[PDB]
Formats: C-alpha cells, structure tokens, sequence
RNA sequence: GGUGAAAAGAACCCCGGGAGGGGAGUGAAAUAGAGCCUGAAACCGUGGGCUUACAAGCAGUCACGGCCCCGCAAGGGGUUGU
RNA sequence: CAGUGGAGGCCCGAACCGGUGGGGGAUGCAAACCCCUCGGAUGAGCUGGGGCUAGGAGUGAAAAGCUAACCGAGCCCGGAGA
RNA sequence: GUGCAAGAGCACUCAGGCGCGCGGGAGAACCCUCGCCAAGGAACUCUGCAAGUUGGCCCCGUAACUUCGGGAGAAGGGGUGC
RNA sequence: ACCGGAGCGCUGUCUCGGCGAGGGACCCGGUGAAAUUGAACUGGCCGUGAAGAUGCGGCCUACCCGUGGCAGGACGAAAAGA
RNA sequence: GGGGAGGUUUGGCACCUCGAUGUCGGCUCGUCGCAUCCUGGGGCUGAAGAAGGUCCCAAGGGUUGGGCUGUUCGCCCAUUAAAGCGGCACGCGAGCUGGGUUCAGAACGUCGUGAGACAGUUCGGUCUCUAUCCGCCACGGGCGCAGGAGGCUUGAGGGGGGCUCUUCCUAGUACGAGAGGACCGGAAGGGACGCACCUCUGGUUUCCCAGCUGUCCCUCCAGGGGCAUAAGCUGGGUAGCCAUGUGCGGAAGGGAUAACCGCUGAAAGCAUCUAAGCGGGAAGCCCGCCCCAAGAUGAGGCCUCCCACGGCGUCAAGCCGGUAAGGACCCGGGAAGACUACCCGGUGGAUGGGCCGGGGGUGUAAGCGCCGCGAGGCGUUGAGCCGACCGGUCCCAAUCGUCCGAGGUCU
C-alpha cells in the first residue's frame, strides 16, 4: 500500500519534470493559466519555490532559476518585475481557482493559476 | 482492572544501567472520568475515560449536557475502561508505577487492499521457470468434485491493517508525571498520534 | 549469518582452511547460525599432512562473521570473513594456537580455550 | 501535545557533550566498557571512522580497523554510557560521507586516498593549546 | 470465448437488478451573490466572477 | 418489391449548425410523411393497479385472506400473502 | 628462414538471411506476432526481374515437407440428391 | 556531423519527419517490463530455465591433445582518463 | 543455438521475501465487443436419486442490491473423443 | 485354524460420463481422519535408577535441510521432540509447472521379407488475456430495528491462538556393587511459527545530494539544461513501505473430563472404584486471552440533546410545505483507501500549498582571490543544494450557500 509519504503525479520521471517546465514557462508568461485541477495544484507548489527563489537576488539564485526555466530573458522578466512585487510578502505567490466548466470529451475538471495580485 | 488512554507520540531507546531499552512513548495527559457504569442500572461495572480539551466549537452536539452533566471540560474522545473504578476526580500515569507491565491495545497501520504473500506471509509461486502468471498468486483454494465449496475464511487476498490488535505483557520503563509520558517496551502497533488504551497487565 | 552452504575460514592451526556449512546445529530446524553457534559442515581445503583431511565431516563453532550482531548495549559488530575453529565434540578447539579475531559472545558460551588463546577478542 | 519532537527531547537527558568532534574519514579511538567476566575494561578501540548517521539521541559512528590479519568494524551510538573516553587519533580529508569503498583497498591505496585536512588540525593545536593559556594564566 | 464464458443468459430481471445504483445524482449547485445565476460549490463561473 | 385516387411529397412560422421535431396545410385516411399499405413475435422503454427487503427455488398449483377492478345483486378479473 | 604476398563451404560482427533458448502474446498488433538471447553472414550465400515443371502429378540436402493460410494425394465444376 | 581502434555499429544530433486518432485522474491487490538489495551463494529445479558475471581495444602470457592448420579470444593477468 | 556429468566465477534460481519505476488493472468522460446462454426465483450438510444435486428428503444458515479480488463447483466453455 | 473391520493396494463388474469427467510427479493452498511420529495423561513390565518394551487416552499443535531419481517410493547424508499414516476425482493444470506419460521427427536393442511394431530404451515436441451463477476473500449502497437524534457500550454467536528443546539449582541426594543417575519444585536461555513495530541493524527510497562519459544545446569561458530506460551511469540516502532488525504472545488459573488411581459400600455375613454417594486425574473439552459481533428481524442496554398541527384527511392509517436535535452536501486534506466507505478539518480555520526554524541527506555551491606553464589545489565553507519527517506562520487555498431532517400508532 502506497502514498503513506505525500506527493501526486501522473507521466515518467523526465515527462512530469519536463511538464512542470513547460508549466512554469506558460505560467511566468501569460499570468493566468487554465489546465486541469490536479496539474495546476502543482504548478501551485513549483513555481512558489522560483518566485520565493527570485525574491532573492544573488547571481546564484539566478542561475539556479534559470536551471528550470530556459530563456534567460524570462527570468529577467522575473527578477526584473515579479518578485519585487512581492516584498512585504512572505510565500504564497500563486492562487488556484478552479472553473466551474470541465473539457468536452473526457470529462476533465479544471482551474486557474493565478499570480495573487 | 487499571486503564488509561493515550496517544502514540513516537519512539526511540534509552540505555539502563549500561544496557540498551528500546522504548515508545506513550501519552497520559490527565484523563476525565467522563461516565461510569454500575450495574446497578448498567448490567457492569466500566469507567469511560474522555480525552484530549477541546472547543466548545465542535462540541455543539448534545455531548455538552453529557461533560456538563459530570462537570467535565469537554473533550474530543472516550472510552470505556473495564471494571476500573478509581475515585471521583481523574487519572494520571501515577496509575503505573515504572517496571508494571502493561497490556496495549490499538489499531493497525492500514495497509490497503493488501495481497495474500502480505497478508498471510503466503508462499505464492517461483520467479523462475515457467507459467509467469502467479509470482504473487494465492495458488490453489479447494478440492475436485468434493467439497465443491471454499472454507468459510480461507486466507484469500483482502484488506491488511486498520484493525484492533493488543499487544501484551510489556515493561514500562519509566514515567514522567512531570510531562505525563508513558515509557514501553517499544513495539505497540498504530501510527504516530494514533490512539490507544493501556491497562494493568495479564500475568495473574 | 552462515546457513547450510555457507564457506567458513578456520581461525586456528586446525588442518582446514575451508569448510562449506552442511547443517546448522542450533534449533530442529534454524535457519542460520552466528558467532558462538555450531555448526556440522564439510572440509573443502586442508595444508597437507593436517591434523584434519578434506571431506573431513566436522563440527565447528563461528568466531567471526559477515552479519553483524547486536549488542544488547545497541552496538554492533561485524567482520571481513566468516570463520570458524573445529572442535572435538566436548565442544573443546581441535587446533593449538587458533588465530583471527573472534566476538565477545564466546566468553559467554563456555569457549574460553578459543578466547583465552585467541588474539583479540573485539 | 503540539510538539510531537520535542517530547523524546524530554527523554533526551541522557545525552552527552564532553565528546569531540568527529566527521567521517579520520582515524580515531575509542575506549569502550565491556565485561571481562564481572568486572570493567575499557577496550581500546582505535580504527578509521567508515560511516556516521544522525538522529541526534541513537546517532551511530562505526569504525575500522585490522585486528591481527583480519579486518573488523564496531558499532557505537554516540550517546551510549559504555564510552569512557574517544580520543580522536589524526584529522582526515574525507570527501564523502558513507566511506564503504575502503573496505575493497584498506592498505598502501588508503594512505593516499585519506591524506589529512591540514586545516581541522590547525584549529586543534591552536585552539587546544590556545586555550590553555586561558585556563592557566 | 477462451475458458470463462456465461453459464446463462442473465435473466432480464437481474440485468435491470443490477442496474440498482447505475443512476447519476445531478450535480450540486447554489445561487451565487454576484448573479441570480446558478454555481457549483468553489467554482468561479461565468455572467459572474469574483474578488481579487 | 408496396406512400397515394392523385405529389396534392408538407409553403410559411417556431427550436435546432444539421438531423430532427411543434403548429399550419394537402388527403377520405399522415398511427398512408416517404424504404412510407397491412404492422405480428422476440426485444427495448414510459405511466398506472397489485406485489416484495427473515426470505430456500422447474417458479407452477390447490386453498383462504388483503388490495385494486367491471357489476343493482349473486358473481367475474388482476395481483399475491400464508 | 624473413620479407612480401592475400588464399579459405576460415574467424568476430552490421546490412541481409535465419529462427536456438526464454519471456509476452492466445476472442493477439498478428489465422504465427512482439522483446532479450542465439545461428550463417565470399557461399551448397542472399535477392529483384523474366521463365519451365502439378494431381497419383510435380518439387523435394527426405518432413511425407510444398504445391495460393488444414496436402498419406490440391482446388473448382461435375457424375451427385454417391 | 561529433565520440568510441574500425563501421551502414552505438549514443546524441543535422536537413527532413514525427509524438504512433480516446483522454482525465487515483497510485490497492494482481499481470506485464524494469531497477536494487542485507547474509548465504544452485540450498532452486527435470536442468544454473532464467537472469547475472565477462565484455572494447593494446600488452604479458597460454595446457592437454593435434590431421601440426589448430586447440587460441585456451586459461590467468596488467593498461586505458586527464 | 545437439544430448549428458562436474568444477570456478556470479547472481533474487532459492532460503525469503522487500522496496521502488513505468503499462494495465481500478475511478470519471467518449466509444463500446466476445464465446456462451432450455428457463431460473441458482446456499450448507448428511443422505438420496443413472451411482459426484442450488432443483428430491430431513436438517442447518441465510435482509434486499451490488463493487474490487480468488478460482472449488456449476461433471464450467471450446472441439457430435484424436 | 477361525471371525471381522476399513475401502489407502492389486483386481472384479462395465452403472453415470466418449456432441470430452485433462492421466503421473513436483510447486502453491490446504482440509479432514486416527488406526498417534512427537509433546501431555495412564495400566502392565522379564520396570533399581536412567533408559527402553507393550497396551490405553488423546488431534491441540508440530512433523527438518540436502545428495540421487521424472519420480510417488526408497537409499544415503546432517540433524530432530518427531522427522507419522490416509482421505479428499491418488485434493488441487478456468491455480502454476510439463520432468514423466499417449501424437507427427529421430535412433538403439528387438520381432517382422515387409510397411511397421515394442508397460523396452534414447533426443525433441504449441497447457486457451476477459468468471455469468454458486462458493470465497474484501468493500459499499437500500431498507430494517413503531418518536428523531450524538456518543459510549452488553456479547448471544463466531474466529484466532494452542508447538516445543537445552541448561544450571534442589542433589550429585532416593536409586545402584559401580558406571549411571531421578521423581518433585524452582530458575535462566533457544529453535520454529504468530502479531505488531521502525528506535537500533539492514534493504528500497524514480530526481534528495553529489560524481562521470558521450552528445546536442542556451551563451564564447566559467555556470547550466536535454538525451543516453520507461532513472544515462556510478557513489550515497530521511520519511514511508520494509526483515535479517525490536517488543509480545503459546500461558497462569477456575470448572467438567479421557484412560487411569481411589474413600465409603450392598447385592453376595467376605470382597468389589459403584449399582446410592464422594474425591483425584491430559498439551485434550468449557471458560480464561486476542479479534469479530444486535440484519443477536430475538435488531439489546446506558448517558446526554430536540419536542405537539403549521394545511388537506371528520371517522382510518395517512398525505403536504416549514421546522428542532442533528445529519448530509461541497471543498481542503489523512500513516484511510481500488471506488465507495472510514477520519481530522472548513476563515471561530493551521486543512493542504507556500514561507521560516529545527531534523535529516549530500559533503566545502556559485563567485572572487592566492599558487601552478597546466590538469588542478587552497581559502572564503560543514559551504551551497536541501521530498515525505518535527513544529510554527493566514501569503494561497476549504469564501458564499443548497438540501435533508422530529410533530412522536394502538393496549
């Protein structure tokens, strides 16, 4: 009998690292992103670590960012706008609320991701 | 008959003297008689222990006439001691001296809809050479022609865990009223802040 | 913890330097053994002229192991190799000058001759 | 109840300090209590430190050495009453903290694997007779 | 078709019998404050919104 | 293989992207609406009456009772509890 | 003897040709498959194209194998409603 | 195209082309495929079936027997990177 | 890639199993088969009967309806016994 | 020489089954029988003691690992308290194997001119993903339990468990010429199996940390990412799940007994364990232990909370909207779990997510500076990284709300 730990996922080891990537890449671009209940409460989780992460300044904590994220013009977009926004303010960086519409097709529940403002 | 409840905070070891006791801890913090039972108008004799302070918030339900009733702040659990009869207050772990030894009740880590190789510590089959289809399979369950059925409660692959076990007999080792802990002997089943009741052993 | 199989050294100036397990003495039927048990077991290897032959069916205590044991003070122990010194069944070591480190354990299982005579009992 | 830690912290008591520092890769003693029929010993155990882990109470060392031809590694809490005392033997560069590979090259490949951190000795000898000074004068 | 098949065509009244708890509850829905509109619980839905 | 006497094959409106229906209209007939005369049985459904959650079965059948139903009345049916 | 020399139903190993062992597959992806391993791999090699040989007949490094997915005698029609 | 003694090998990757025409979640047993393991090391079992060890190159070195070709990659062992 | 005996190496073959990964399984949405099927309102035992009974007899236990699993029975399916 | 019993053996008869009832042996899973292999209890003894022989009681439990063999069997090896026997379609192929055997290839001895044949041998040879019903192991939904609720319980009735070795004291005492060597009571260890546990030991730990090759890539150096498996590879690993690891249990004791040992005592002036009465006596039976359990339709009990009609039905049970206790919904989640159920929690809130501290794991990040032609090395450094575990913090997320649910029959 599994989950006694405490994590969730669906996709291999590189698929779902890769996928919370391309999560994060769409997240830290359009602000709001409508995916599926299950990856938004994840997306949730990563991205709070980057921006927590960006809060921080130091070429370190740049690099490392930018270890996830890829376009090092991203990132400026990230410590450069973001996380100064969000001095004053000790973790939570995201919001998710989840739509009332599910997909045609395979009846899948769905969200938001939200960059609390 | 001596009872009292608790919870299972966690466990290490301790060394006596310059041997090595592998302890669990237990917790007693102060116990509620909450009712009792006379046979008088019960049909026995059991006190039922309350546990654990909590907000009247939650208490909403009429259990409020009942703590009220035998002016007891009121708790979130409780339990029935058998024929354990202390006085009219409450009990602490000044109830077992260090070195009785305690019987301890409590209910399994629930591991899920298990296989029979878990349940049952059966056999199943070889790794090896040939049929690759019941490496974890039960085997065989009955007979040809007679019978024809299968025994009432044949070991068969269902749910393992999440059910009442005692375990016996144990050495408390030590107890602190100072903090209300109960020092064991280490192996008492359920996991961390999982509930449990304790009582004066079976030995005469 | 050596099993019916098992290739055990030979801590002592016995004749075999190389028995496999052939039987664990200790229960009707134990799985295994550990230092301080006995065991019958089978001589694979002996120096020329030995005092013991090979195919030499034999009884012999375990000084060393490659399972540690416990400690009932929460320490442990565990060596390189698993050994043993042959014994005349009174239970007392067959060879002279036994060699190779050997457990505590022994002192409390009427084998002084091994630990008396042994080197470092660790 | 909110403290789930801190109460085997409340056991915690029978835990020492006097003991030195250790990490993982240099060769230290340890004279451990044992029972020579029904008396004390103090058994000189000085061997390579091969693998610590924590856990603050029952946190275990094992060290290492080579007993008369043969090789043997001793288990020890770090908090057990059975340790007189523990001088440490020499620093050591470690570079790794579960140092199992030794057990396959434990000779004239150690010595050169296991050098020393001339810099942890510094401290010592600066420190220790450093702080005599204080204590004397 | 291969070993296990049925033994007996499953008499209608068993097939509907089965059939038991095959109804789907309708899904739960409240009024919300910003419309007259109907919501699911803790779902943002549209001719609505929210706040912050 | 089959509308119909005749295409008179359903204008227009309505919902609907469509399919498809609802009114209006044609026709003696549209439950003759287009694979459409007749429309059987299996089989699938919706509403109603009776009936079932301590009960053991080739399912029917005697016997009585309750309920529901046509009938002045006596009676007849449907169901089925024992 | 050394050098050169570059033979071989020689050697390792792709393509290619096989199908040994095991696992899966068994209303299969598949009326013969999938994976790991394995065999030959300049020869009695593999293969495209154009051609000839067939029913008691052919072909056959021989199993009674193959001859349009069941060959101790093909398939279709026919005597035949044996 | 780069790297590995070489290569149509392998790994990654050009130009090019695809994500295999059901998706969503949950992370029970059980099956497949797969990775690891204390101590033992064929006790398994009809059988080391399977799996595992070994592997490349260069070097040292190599038994019986022999048709004097072979056995030979016998066996065992060292080096490899920067 | 024949069949047999042993020895070294090495291993989940085994003592003895454990944990982990992924594809299913499982839950939701779309899709939606199959052999089989006298009819079923299909329990246990000891009998009994064409001699191996849910269906006869006596006795016993059984509230109705299911979901995930096991494979003992329904002399289960399959193929008018090789 | 006689009489049986059983229905495990070899047969006999040919009754069901040839529009199919898959045969040997093993693995798995067993269950039952007693005619008992062991452990417990007895009678006798050609029983000193110890040991053993035989009969009796007794299934509760246990009944080993290998060598050979297709084997069942048996032989052997090392043990053991013992290494029991049989039933169950020779239990068990819709559970597995396929060595054996009964297919087509092939050969050997062999009979046969022969084609072929052989309870003669030898090599090889395709065991079918999908469970309707019963039975079974688990989990629910509906209804029930004559007010409706929340919590705690009684235990009818079931199940589980049940084993057993060695050693020291009593004592080297009774015993015996000695060797040998006890009853009895007492004490400490061990095997195997069971249950739970993760503290230690020890495994996994899938992106927790680092190391490495090749490559392509961002961005040229440093720094990094993809891929090499669905982890590229190696070293290492908390939580969790785990066994080799830790704790516990098999009892004690009460009662009724088996064989058996006995008190009193006739029938029958004695005697008799018996026909009246009574007592002692097994690991077995009944409690005891643990778990299941009021669908215990015979539906229990205990404490506490809510409490008339608000409208149609005159008579009758009913019927309708709102309500009380409270329950449910939904959402957040759990060492709960397939689903469901179960459990904590829901802004009065720490419920997850985040953030911080602690734990723990990796083992001195990046950058910069110093040294070396250089690969590197040294420091700043136990640094940087840092899932699960232990706590705190309302930053994010369980906001708002809907539905349901008493009106309490009769004697």
């Amino acid at each position: 009998r599994h989950l006694k730990s405490g994590r969730k996922l669906n996709r291999h080891s590189s698929h779902r690292l890769a996928l919370y990537r391309n999560q994060a890449k769409s997240l830290l671009t359009h602000g709001r992103i409508t995916t599926t209940v299950p990856k938004a409460k994840e997306l949730r989780g990563f991205v709070d670590h980057l921006i927590h992460l960006a809060k921080r300044g130091d070429l370190h904590a740049r690099r490392l960012v930018l270890r996830d994220l890829q376009d090092v013009k991203l990132v400026r977009k990230l410590f450069d706008e973001i996380a100064p926004r969000y001095r004053d303010r000790q973790g939570g960086y995201t919001r998710v609320l989840k739509l009332a519409e599910r997909r045609r097709g395979d009846g899948a529940p769905l969200a938001l991701v939200e960059l609390v403002e | 008959m001596k009872g009292i409840l608790g919870v299972k905070v966690g466990m290490t070891r301790i060394f006596r003297d310059d041997r090595a006791v592998p302890v669990t801890v237990i917790l007693a913090g102060p116990c509620p008689v909450v009712q009792r039972r006379t046979p008088e108008k019960d049909g026995y004799t059991a006190v039922q222990l309350g546990f654990l302070p909590q907000n009247p918030k939650r208490v909403n339900r009429p259990l409020k006439g009942h703590f009220a009733k035998a002016g007891v702040e009121p708790v979130r659990i409780l339990r029935e001691i058998r024929d354990f009869n202390p006085e009219g207050d409450t009990v602490t772990v000044e109830i077992f001296k260090p070195g009785e030894r305690v019987d301890v009740t409590g209910t399994s880590k629930g591991r899920g809809f298990a296989g029979v190789m878990k349940r049952w510590n059966f056999a199943g089959g070889p790794d090896s050479h040939g049929a690759h289809k019941i490496h974890r399979h039960p085997g065989s369950i009955g007979n040809r022609k007679t019978p024809g059925r299968v025994y009432k409660g044949k070991k068969m692959a269902g749910h393992y865990g999440a059910e009442r076990v005692t375990v016996m007999n144990l050495e408390v080792v030590d107890v602190i009223p100072e903090e209300n802990l109960l020092l064991v002997k280490g192996a008492v089943p359920g996991p961390n802040g999982g509930l449990v009741i304790v009582r004066e052993t079976k030995k005469a | 913890m050596i099993q019916p199989q098992t290739y055990l050294e030979v801590a002592d100036n016995t004749g075999a330097r190389k028995i496999m397990c052939i039987r664990v003495l200790k229960g009707s039927n134990a799985k295994y053994a550990t230092v301080g048990d006995v065991i019958v077991a089978s001589v694979k290897e002996a120096i020329p002229r030995g005092a013991v032959k090979e195919g030499d069916v034999v009884k012999a205590v375990v000084v060393r192991t490659k399972k540690e044991v416990k400690r009932p003070d929460g320490s442990a122990i565990r060596f390189d190799d698993n050994a043993a010194v042959i014994i005349n069944n009174q239970l007392e070591p067959r060879g002279t000058r036994v060699f190779g480190p050997v457990a505590r354990e022994l002192r409390e299982k009427g084998f002084m001759k091994i630990v008396s005579l042994a080197p470092e009992v660790l | 109840m909110n403290r789930g830690a801190l109460i085997k912290l409340v056991e915690s008591r029978y835990v020492r300090t006097d003991l030195p520092e250790f990490r993982p890769g240099d060769t230290v003693r340890v004279s451990y209590k044992v029972k020579e029929g029904n008396r004390t010993r103090i058994q000189d155990f000085e061997g390579i430190v091969i693998r610590i882990r924590r856990n603050g109470f029952n946190t275990t060392f094992t060290v290492r050495k080579v007993s008369y031809g043969v090789g043997v590694e001793r288990i020890f809490p770090l908090h057990s009453p059975l340790i007189q005392k523990i001088d440490i033997v020499q620093r050591g560069r470690a570079r790794r903290a579960k140092l199992y590979f030794i057990r396959n090259l434990s000779d004239r490949e150690i010595r050169r694997k296991l050098r020393a951190d001339r810099k942890r000795i510094d401290k010592d000898r600066a420190a220790e007779r450093a702080a005599k000074e204080e204590v004397q004068k | 078709a291969k070993h296990p098949v049925p033994k007996k065509k499953t008499s209608k009244a068993r097939r509907d019998a089965r059939r038991s708890h095959h109804a789907l509850t309708p899904p739960i829905l409240v009024p919300c404050p910003e419309c007259k509109a109907m919501k699911p619980p803790h779902t943002v839905c549209p001719e609505c919104g929210y706040y912050a």
